[PDB]
Order: structure tokens, then sequence, then C-alpha cells
């Protein structure tokens, strides 16, 4: 019933390291099987690539 | 609406770009879908009411 | 090294200059986002020095 999404604030950098870490958590987080998911395709695209 | 289109401020998409320089003259997405309907034509209205 | 750097379109306003400049094989046409823009975007040279 609830989906999450990523969103950056107007005028903060991107720090490498905290996409690094969280490409390795959202995978243990989330789920998004074949039954139910948590996140969007956008989301799970961009944890993928980090 | 070609900018508002082409401007990506999240992850992108494919986007393939047609023989003319004419603006909306690209296909984009997935499922690639045709943006040169939405260009005016007077004789028809195809890109707005009607 | 091996990227196309130079093109040919449709006519330019000034008939005398109809070429486009690609550096590393990026396309002008989009405006860019400077905070997420090449996140998974490489060339060859790059590549190879890596």
């Amino acid at each position: 019933q609830i989906i999450l999404d990523l969103k950056i604030d107007p005028g903060e950098r991107m720090d490498p390291a905290v996409r690094m870490v969280a490409g390795v958590v959202g995978h243990l987080l989330f789920t998004a099987g074949g039954r139910f998911t948590n996140l969007t395709q956008n989301m799970a695209r961009q944890l993928d690539i980090a | 609406l070609n900018d508002y289109l082409l401007y990506m401020y999240n992850t992108r998409v494919q986007v393939n770009y047609g023989p003319t320089g004419e603006p909306l003259d690209f296909q984009i997405g997935r499922n690639q879908y045709d943006c040169n309907v939405f260009r005016a034509d007077f004789a028809t209205g195809t890109g707005y009411n009607g | 090294w091996a990227t196309i750097d130079v093109e040919y379109r449709e006519p330019a306003p000034y008939v005398h200059a109809q070429r486009y400049i690609r550096y590393c094989g990026i396309d002008s046409r989009e405006l860019i986002n400077p905070t997420t823009y090449g996140i998974g975007m490489t060339y060859h040279c790059y590549n190879e020095m890596l």
C-alpha cells in the first residue's frame, strides 16, 4: 500500500560514500519479490547501479 | 515541451532521435512512444485540445 | 580513439559551418542536471586507461 522513492534536496551535492553504502544495505532491507513490493522500479535500478 | 521532456533530474531513459531537426522529433521510453504527434499543425490540430 | 567526434545533420542557420562537436560521445541536445548526470556513462579511452 505504501512504496518508497529516492530524492535529493536542491543545493546538496552527491556524496559517493553514502551511495556506496546504500547500494549494499538496500538489497538486505527491502523487498521487491514476486508477490508484493516495497520499492518502485526507479529505486531498484538506482540501488542496482550503486 | 521539448526542453521539459529532455530534462532528466532522475535516472535517464533511452531516447532515439529522428532524421529531422524539428522539435519533439524523437522516441522515448522503454516502450518507444512517438512524440511527433505533439507538434502543432493548424490544419488538423494534433498537439492540443480538439 | 574510436568515438565519432564530429557529426552532420540538417542544416544550421549558417550554411558555411554545419558540424557538431562531440567530445566523449556526449550529445548536446539535452539539458543536464549537474548533481546526477554521469552515473553510468563511459567511453572507450577512459575505460582502456582504467
